């Protein structure tokens, strides 16, 4: 712990060397050890500020980060034939309101007082858990339960046959068939396309599967009215031939346009009755009929900051999708531009996410094979929630003015989800609209109403508290590093779209002056307060990210990508993408958690990132949440080679290694016992790859070396001397 | 000569399989919950509601009502054709389950039946009140 | 024997004119009350006469170009031959430098006047076939659809391309063999499309159209597994049927394809079109579908923006060298009248029933491929007629299967016929049996030739010239020699085919009367003012009574009709020729009984008896009336009765005459057994009998004999 004061030019070494873990609000504690899991639920500054002048002296964001429908291990679920909410503003019963004629509760959101119906009331599951599941009775449903609805819509003009990435596709599907969520209600569709619009009829009655094409663009329309969204559980069999069947259809087209848009349309018109979700998969720019879009030259390490949609048409398509309850999903595997900026659009507004796989190929390109099956496998198995709604409440006086996320906000800000994934991350960012003068607590509420994949209306809540303070020091004793870093790309990418990257980059570098310039004149080198030590450092990572970066050679989807899953993740793989961890491992040993029963796992120490770090002597692995990089030196010690790479010399280890091998020694048990321990702590396994030699020409290790210089870039010493300049200018 | 099709609890309206598809459902819904609502006891066990361009058809066996909205145009005769379908192969298979559930459409599953057997009517190849009353 | 030319001459050059012998002077010319005319017919079969692979031999004259034909005066001597009708004399081809007079070139014989060549230097196409096919129809006549199907594409040439389109709400266009899945092009049946458009949605044979022999099995299963339309019908409602977008689809995809070479687009349809462009009737069954009555009394909204619909079509296809088929079976009317110019303009079939479930769909059908003696279809595509006259004859135009390639020349009259203002007509689809009136003018031995080019059913392309020559009448005996030259059978329908024309395009009895009389009292027998005196040569006695039939005929009066079956009445008509016509108009009918062997007697009551059995042939029926007597001699049972293997001679002797008959003739027959008392007794009640023939008479020579 610690109210101590840093000189960051000093230290220079002050990220730890165990993992960040987020602050515990200074709450009295029998209410702290029921607050909500921080992972799930949390605030930038966990001491609120009392008023809006506070919180603006501070010059730091104030704003909550959820993964609301994250997998979970034990979840308390009610099945209450009653649900107990407040009669103002509607607040579900929670584990901080206040009991008081123990048949009469005070609501922590709006103060007014509730009768306890007759159905020791404050030892009941709603107010033990500030995490809890309800049933939701018939009036919290427009229409009957929806069924849950697959359709895929595949590219397969030239290009997209020439990645060959359908065949892993098909394949992906047909091993999952059986655990794509749902019950026998289960349905399932198919549309292919090229200059046309490819529709698949699948009858038991028929040999063989009917390709119905729609060739009419400027008029789509639904060719038959049964069998092409058909039952799962029934015609397992049409759809197993099928997936075997499509791969091998298109070998020798000739099609080089792609009528992105029209097919988009017919898939909308065809999941329109029901809602449910669709996966789109694309390879490249959109040239014919409507939504076509125009080709645009990739800029290069010179043009300096001179981002936004070519069109509204994928926007307005989205939140036609939104009204009907339909996700779009977008899987880009494109080699070359092809507007995802304008593409993006389809699956932000209707609640679905982004997938990107540059120069996707089925040969060429072994790593995103990989991880395109690895992220399918995720993307089929996880649970889902369908047509569902959220809604973020908070105590009077705080108000929530910014939405960061997938979806649409509709009217008295409600959160449209037509699908609602386990993997999505949203933010909010608020203010003191009314000084919090009365109270000394302040809670946050999240309501989330879905439909589950076996058709039962649920409801998951979320509550935090947190305390209010009123003055300065007690805000940044409070300030949460991760989260504000989080809430600030956000907000930075929502500034790219609005100004310009320069704008974003410079309100980015001002966060920073404008706080720690605060706090020094509220107390000669550059001083913080422990909470923030790792404040410059992170923005500075944040400004050399993939979305922020400026003098490098990013390409034009791939910015637009890196900014998509800032407003779409969860903040903790935002921190792990932005600042990987970087472990030593050629000489791992046991100051691990041998605790496991009979596995030991090497707990190796975070080392900062900077080259000056590195060594030529050895080996170091890089997790940046998505991938695992595996840097090999040159000099790299014979018993790692051989123990470890299985490999008699550096010159022999493979070029594209695309995983380590599993020998019979000490030292391969320990680093493999390591990286499963890894991939262990998340949902999505991440791929490794050791490709990481010294000249594989891949060695995008070193862009990660957020604290080193570069021609385009400053160091994080040179970073600190920038901001020192500026603060007591 | 279309649809709309809800089974419920009498006794207190709950809602236990149903079927729609429209490419409102809305209002028309709304009355149909409506009934639900109003049925009890000592309501008639087989009725025709009118609501101007549409009518409503439903029976009540064991507690359980069957109900069916479409155009007046339809024939009454195939309509409850259709409800008594649907109600042997529900007391059949649920019947006896009824009354213990708690959770609305605890019987979404039945979807399935409802629909394999609606297309066998929508393809040509008692009482009556205008339901504006029972509301 | 007047007779026997006549005879001879149509079997020989399957042609038959009003006269046969022509009007020499200006003031008959003129006062001509029949017009000469001809009924001919491009591909009548005859004794096996030997295909001439020649090089034609075209004369040298530019403008004329006649082809060298027995008319032509030779001179084997000076290797030279002057032609016949602009007197050009010609230099012989070099394959002919050897011709000599005891041994010359067949189309110099007589015999060979009307003979065929065969024209071999380029490729041949191969002949292509596009079943459109309506969904749109019970379970029992779609299956049986299906196999009618499958079964011609078992008789198909293995070079043939053949496509298939299908039809309900949506068309669709399959590809063929597309390998493991079976694709098809859907469109909306509600809006048109040019060709340019389908040309660019869609993208020697193509996708849509491939050689049977590497297709039918493929094409064999999918049309097995045809299934119907998958749109539900809700009650009181008709399918939605889109016919006319069907076939514009279909001519539209050949005519892009394959332009000008033969084609037959065969369209099968269950019922009327409920969804224009084309469309016929509304949805809801209430409503009934036109009647003649609802017609005139214009309470049918649909018939003529229907009717404009299908002409383009026909134009287009016509234009295009293609023919269309209809095959229509249903128990309603299916929309033949709006639809009739696509089989009228090509020589395209009109098959009308109530089932395709039944015998006689399927045998008719199964006729359409009826093969020669050489395995060949007994069918020929693209044809182009053209007609070259001595400078003293013009045409007026022609009346039948055909349209006009508007090409002029001096043989052209201002005073045009049918489709007139050519001398040239285009012939998509015809046969052996096709028939065509061509109406000339005089503006001895007057020479008319008939050129027919078209594609044979084996891929060669063949020319048929038939030169005919008929005498000028002698000056010192015109209307002597003209009246014995009379075909009365042959000017029958001939006018028949003008009133019928004018009738399908508006009254026409009125004209058809003024022309009665006009002939009695031109070429007739009488003292003015006294009636009883008027009669009639063996050349013209006949007339007035083939007149009395077709005036009372289906074909004019078409009320007592749906509006459908007068439209295939007609089509019929105007392609047939003498013998089958003169059925049409006037049934023939025999007598059967004991006393006797059967007998043909009049088309009156007065041959209905009771101990009789009739047999009447209309050419679109086949009748076999039981009269009372013999009716309850065959519901007593004597038939059994080893005793009465006489009456049983008796009740099979029409039955054995029927199937003959009832299996040459194209569209089959509708076979019908009734007698005395039955209901169907009232189709020979209608066809028997102002009113009777013995009062027409008597009125006919009440006019005659009186002013002029
Ligand atoms: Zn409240
Ligand atoms: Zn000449």
């Amino acid at each position: 712990e610690g109210l101590r004061v840093v000189n960051l030019l000093q230290e220079r070494n002050m990220l730890p060397s165990t993992p960040l873990k987020p602050p515990v609000p200074n709450l009295h504690e029998d209410i702290q050890k029921l607050n909500c899991n921080p992972e799930l639920f949390r605030c930038t500054l966990t001491s609120i500020p009392q008023t809006q002048a506070l919180l603006n002296k501070a010059k730091l964001p104030l704003g909550l980060l959820l993964h609301p429908f994250k997998d979970l291990v034990q979840l308390p679920v009610v099945t209450s034939s009653t649900i107990v909410r407040c009669r103002s503003c509607r607040t579900y019963i929670n584990p901080f309101v206040s009991f008081l004629d123990q048949r009469r509760w005070k609501c922590n959101l709006c103060y007014r007082v509730n009768d306890v119906p007759e159905e020791e009331p404050h030892r009941r599951p709603e107010v033990q858990n500030a995490t809890i599941e309800f049933m939701a009775p018939s009036e919290y449903m427009l229409r009957p339960p929806q069924p849950p609805v697959y359709l895929f819509v595949f590219d397969v003009s030239h290009n997209a046959v020439e990645t060959g990435y359908l065949n892993s596709v098909c394949q992906s599907l047909l091993d999952n068939l059986d655990l794509l969520p749902g019950n026998t209600r289960t349905k399932i569709g198919f549309i292919t396309f090229d200059s046309t619009i490819h529709f698949y009829g699948l009858q038991e009655s028929l040999s063989q599967p009917q390709m119905l094409i729609v060739s009419d663009i400027e008029d789509v329309f639904i060719p038959m009215p049964e069998n092409l969204l058909v039952n799962l559980n029934e015609s397992k069999e049409l759809v197993q031939d099928l997936l075997k069947t499509l791969p091998q259809m298109f070998t020798k087209t000739l099609e080089t346009q792609s009528a992105l848009g029209p097919a988009l349309q017919a898939a909308f018109k065809l999941m329109s009755p029901t809602g449910g979700r669709m996966s789109v998969f694309q390879t490249q720019l959109p040239t014919l009929g409507v939504g076509a879009l125009k080709p645009r030259e990739e800029p290069n390490h010179r043009s300096s900051a001179k981002m936004t949609p070519s069109t509204d048409f994928y926007k307005k398509l989205a939140l036609d999708c939104s009204g009907q309850q339909v996700a779009v999903d977008l899987f880009l595997l494109s080699g070359q531009y092809s507007d995802l900026a304008s593409l993006g659009c389809i699956s932000r507004y209707s609640a679905g996410s982004v997938y990107y796989y540059p120069s996707y190929h089925h040969q060429h390109n072994p790593v995103q094979v990989q991880k395109l099956q690895k992220e399918l496998q995720r993307y089929l198995t996880r649970k889902i929630g369908f047509e569902a709604v959220m809604r973020i409440r908070c105590t009077k006086g705080l108000s929530i003015h910014t939405f960061h996320g997938n979806f649409f906000v509709r009217s008295t800000d409600l959160l449209s989800l037509p699908n609602v994934n386990p993997d999505a991350g949203y933010a909010v960012q608020m203010s003191v609209e009314e000084s919090l003068t009365d109270t000394q607590l302040v809670s946050f509420q999240s309501a989330l109403l879905y439909t589950s994949s076996k058709g039962e209306r649920r409801i998951r809540v979320h509550t935090l508290c947190l305390p209010v303070v009123s003055t300065l020091n007690d805000v940044f004793l409070g300030a949460d590093v991760q989260a504000i870093s989080g809430l600030l790309a956000n907000m930075a990418v929502d500034r790219s779209m609005t100004a310009s990257l320069s704008d974003a980059r410079d309100a980015l570098v001002n966060a920073v002056i404008d706080s720690l310039s605060a706090y020094r004149s509220s107390v000669p080198g550059l001083m913080v307060p422990f909470s923030l030590r790792l404040f410059p450092l992170f923005v500075l990572a944040l400004l050399k990210q993939k979305s922020f970066q400026t003098g490098t050679n990013a390409r034009l989807d791939e910015r637009i990508f890196a900014m998509c899953q800032v407003k779409n993740q969860p903040l903790v793989y935002l921190m792990l993408t932005t600042h990987p961890s970087l472990y030593r491992v050629d000489n791992l040993s046991d100051e691990g958690a041998l605790n496991i029963s009979d596995r030991t796992i090497p707990q190796p120490p975070i080392l900062q990132l900077s080259v000056e770090k590195l060594s030529r002597d050895g080996a170091f692995l890089m997790d940046a949440g998505s991938v695992l990089m595996l840097w090999v030196g040159k000099n790299c010690t014979q018993n790692f080679l051989s123990q470890v790479l299985g490999v008699q010399n550096y010159a022999s280890i493979p070029q594209p290694m695309t995983d380590l091998p599993e020998l019979d020694t000490p030292e391969s048990a320990r680093i493999i016992a390591f990286i499963s321990w890894l991939r262990e702590q998340r949902p999505f396994f991440p791929i490794l790859y050791v490709i990481r030699d010294e000249s594989p020409m891949k060695a995008n290790f070193l862009q990660n070396m957020i604290e080193d210089r570069t021609e385009s870039a400053l160091s994080y010493y040179e970073f600190l001397l920038h901001i020192q300049q500026q603060v007591n200018k | 000569m279309v649809l709309l099709t809800m089974i419920a609890r009498v006794a207190d309206g709950l809602p236990l399989a149903a079927s729609m598809q429209e490419d409102d459902l809305q209002q028309y819904q709304s009355q149909a919950k409506q009934l639900f609502r109003k049925l009890n006891e000592q309501s008639p066990t087989r009725c025709t509601l009118e609501a101007g361009a549409m009518t409503f058809h439903y029976i009540i066996e064991q507690g359980v009502c069957y109900l069916v909205l479409c155009e007046a145009a339809f024939p009454k005769k195939l309509a409850f054709a259709y409800l008594e379908d649907l109600h042997s192969e529900f007391d059949e298979q649920h019947g006896k389950k009824v009354p213990t559930v708690s959770r609305p459409y605890s019987f979404i599953e039945f979807d399935t039946f409802i629909q394999k057997t609606k297309k066998l009517y929508i393809d040509s190849r008692i009482m009556v009140a205008n339901i504006e009353e029972v509301l | 024997t007047y007779l026997e030319f006549i005879q001879q001459n149509e079997e020989r050059d399957g042609v038959r004119f009003s006269w046969n012998v022509w009007p020499s002077s200006r003031l008959e010319a003129t006062r001509m009350v029949v017009p000469v005319a001809a009924l001919f017919t491009p591909l009548k079969e005859r004794p096996d006469l030997p295909p001439i692979q020649y090089e034609p031999v075209l004369c040298s004259r530019t403008t004329c170009r006649a082809v060298l034909n027995p008319l032509c005066q030779v001179d084997y001597r000076a290797k030279l031959w002057a032609c016949n009708f602009c007197y050009q004399r010609n230099q012989f081809p070099p394959s002919y430098a050897g011709i000599s007079e005891l041994n010359q070139p067949a189309e110099l014989l007589p015999q060979f006047s009307s003979i065929e060549y065969v024209v071999l230097r380029g490729p041949q196409m191969p002949l292509i076939f596009l079943y459109v096919v309506d969904t749109c129809m019970e379970d029992e006549d779609l299956q049986a659809l299906k196999e009618s199907m499958q079964m011609s594409l078992s008789l198909l040439p293995p070079t043939a391309l053949v496509g298939l389109i299908t039809f309900g709400r949506m068309v669709q266009v399959h590809e063929l063999g597309c390998e493991g899945i079976s694709k098809s092009y859907v469109f909306r049946g509600t809006k048109d499309l040019s060709a340019k458009q389908l040309q660019e949605m869609l993208g020697p044979s193509n996708r849509f159209l491939q050689p049977v022999q590497k297709i039918d099995m493929n094409l064999t299963d999918l049309l097995g597994e045809l299934q119907r339309d998958p749109w539900p019908v809700p009650q009181g409602k008709r399918p939605l049927r889109s016919s006319g977008v069907a076939l514009s689809i279909a001519v539209g995809l050949l005519e892009c394809t394959f332009p000008n070479t033969g084609a037959r687009i065969m369209m099968f349809i269950g019922g009327p079109a409920t969804q224009g462009p084309g469309m016929v009737v509304g949805d809801e069954l209430k409503t009934p579908i036109r009647s003649w009555h609802d017609i005139d009394k214009d309470n049918a909204k649909y018939v003529k923006k229907g009717t404009k619909h299908f002409e383009a079509l026909a134009n287009r296809a016509a234009t295009t060298g293609h023919v269309i088929d209809i095959y229509a079976c249903a128990l309603d009317q299916t929309g033949l009248l709006e639809m009739k110019c696509c089989p009228n303009l090509t020589g395209g079939y009109m098959v009308m029933g109530d089932s395709f479930n039944t015998s006689l769909f399927k045998q008719t059908f199964q006729r359409v491929f009826t093969k020669d003696m050489h395995g060949q279809f007994k069918m020929g595509f693209g044809g182009t007629l053209e007609i070259k006259t001595s400078r003293e004859i013009k045409i007026s135009g022609a009346i039948g299967p055909c349209v006009s390639l508007n090409s002029k020349g001096p043989c052209v009259s201002e005073n045009e016929i049918g489709t007139g203002g050519t001398c040239q007509w285009k012939i998509c689809g015809l046969s052996p049996t096709t028939t065509l009136a061509i109406y000339f003018e005089v503006v001895g031995r007057g020479a008319i030739q008939f050129v027919t080019q078209y594609q044979h059913s084996s891929g060669q392309r063949r020319i048929r010239v038939t030169t005919i020559a008929r005498n000028w009448a002698d000056a010192q005996t015109q209307i002597q020699n003209i009246a014995a030259s009379f075909d009365q059978e042959a000017a029958a329908i001939l006018m028949a085919r003008l009133a019928i024309y004018r009738a399908e395009t508006e009254d026409v009895l009125r004209w058809l009367d003024r022309q009665l009389i006009r002939l009695c009292q031109k070429f007739g027998e009488y003292h003015k003012d006294d009636p009883s005196s008027f009669r009639f040569s063996e050349t013209f006695s006949l007339y007035p009574q083939f007149m009395f039939h077709l005036r009372r005929s289906s074909f004019l009066q078409v009320f007592n009709n749906s509006p459908d079956e007068s439209s295939y009445y007609r089509h019929h008509f105007m392609r047939q020729d003498l013998t089958q016509s003169l059925i049409m108009i006037q049934p023939i009918l025999y007598a059967y009984s004991f006393s006797g062997p059967p007998e043909p007697v009049l088309l009156d009551s007065s041959s209905i008896l009771a101990d009789r059995i009739l047999l009447m042939d209309t050419f679109f029926q086949i009748l076999i009336y039981h009269g009372e007597t013999i009716a309850q001699w065959r519901k007593s049972g004597y038939q059994d009765m080893p005793e009465y293997e006489n009456f049983r001679h008796l009740l099979q002797a029409p039955v054995d005459d029927a199937q003959e008959i009832l299996h040459s003739r194209f569209p089959m027959p509708r076979y019908i057994d009734t007698e005395h008392g039955g209901s169907q007794a009232r189709f020979l009640l209608s066809k028997v009998n102002d009113v009777s023939l013995q009062v027409f008479m008597d009125h006919l020579k009440k006019l005659a004999v009186s002013s002029a």
